């Protein structure tokens, strides 16, 4: 049966972690997590791990 | 890279080149940030003194992109040894830092429990380089990708000739004749994950380029984010 983490992520764009019997979202250095605490958002320009669209 | 495609425009901007003094790559290399980049050791006595390549997708023509960086530190990791190609991972710090630009930006480096879970269980990851085409063809003038299935970590053993430790992982096809080659080394394997790439591996060596029932070895970077992070201080 799989729960948190080993269900879609736990809906986490990145990292995701099983805290108490909760999941906790988190993000690669250089993104935040939205307030939706789910989402990583990109803080600067060229953020790791994106192919370049310019 | 034999087989594969090219990476296109934007398509492997981690993607660095080390060159030496003929001022010709032999080994490639993944940005981490705008000051250091992540290769294999085995890479560092392939050349005397070498600079750093970053932006170059065609090594015969210059679309303006490319720069050339010195390195100022090199920090090989103590444990590496010639004879198994255990420990196969040094950071290069430049002495000035990389500008980020189409076609050059660094590859995210995961959390270790995440990644051995979620990354490395995903089917397939992406090496990439300017390696040679065939075992014993030239190294290719055009930066090239090639997605390369996970395996099963007891297949990969009984394939070996040689010893693989708790620092290395498989890579590749078992007949298909794809897979990375001499050149590609110290360069990135990556692993996609919703739309980001995170650098799962580097490449190390394998026994030929593609030969049947044969795999390449990646040194598996989740073994030593924490040494990559003391690294980069
Ligand atoms: C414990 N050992 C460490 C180094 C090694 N190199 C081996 C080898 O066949 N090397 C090739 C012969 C001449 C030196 C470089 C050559 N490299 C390759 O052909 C090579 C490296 C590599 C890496 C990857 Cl990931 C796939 C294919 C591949 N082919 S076998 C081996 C085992
Ligand atoms: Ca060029
Ligand atoms: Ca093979």
């Amino acid at each position: 049966t799989r729960k948190l983490c080993s269900l879609d992520n736990g809906d986490c764009d990145q990292f995701c972690h099983e805290e108490q019997n909760s999941v906790v979202c988190s993000c690669a250095r250089g993104y935040t997590l939205a307030d939706n605490g789910k989402a990583c958002i990109p803080t600067g320009p060229y953020p790791c791990g994106k192919q370049t669209l310019e | 890279i034999v087989g594969g495609q090219e990476c296109k425009d934007g398509e492997c901007p981690w993607q660095a080149l080390l060159i030496n003094e003929e001022n010709e790559g032999f080994c490639g290399g993944t940005i981490l940030s705008e000051f250091y980049i992540l290769t294999a050791a085995h890479c560092l006595y392939q050349a005397k003194r070498f600079k750093v390549r970053v932006g170059d997708r065609n090594t015969e023509q210059e679309e303006g992109g490319e720069a050339v960086h010195e390195v100022e530190v090199v920090i090989k990791h103590n444990r590496f040894t010639k004879e198994t190609y255990d420990f196969d991972i040094a950071v290069l710090r430049l002495k000035t830092p990389i500008t980020f630009r189409m076609n050059v930006a660094p590859a995210c480096l995961p959390e270790r429990d995440w990644a051995e879970s979620t990354l490395m269980t995903q089917k397939t990851g992406i090496v990439s380089g300017f390696g040679r085409t065939h075992e014993k063809g030239r190294q290719s003038t055009r930066l090239k990708m090639l997605e390369v299935p996970y395996v099963d970590r007891n297949s990969c053993k009984l394939s070996s000739s040689f010893i693989i430790t708790q620092n290395m992982f498989c890579a590749g096809y078992d007949t298909k004749q794809e897979d990375a080659c001499q050149g590609d080394s110290g360069g990135p394997h990556v692993t996609r994950f919703k739309d980001t790439y995170f650098v799962t591996g580097i490449v190390s060596w394998g026994e030929g380029c593609a030969r049947k029932g044969k795999y390449g070895i990646y040194t598996k970077v989740t073994a030593f984010l924490k040494w990559i992070d003391r690294s980069m201080k």
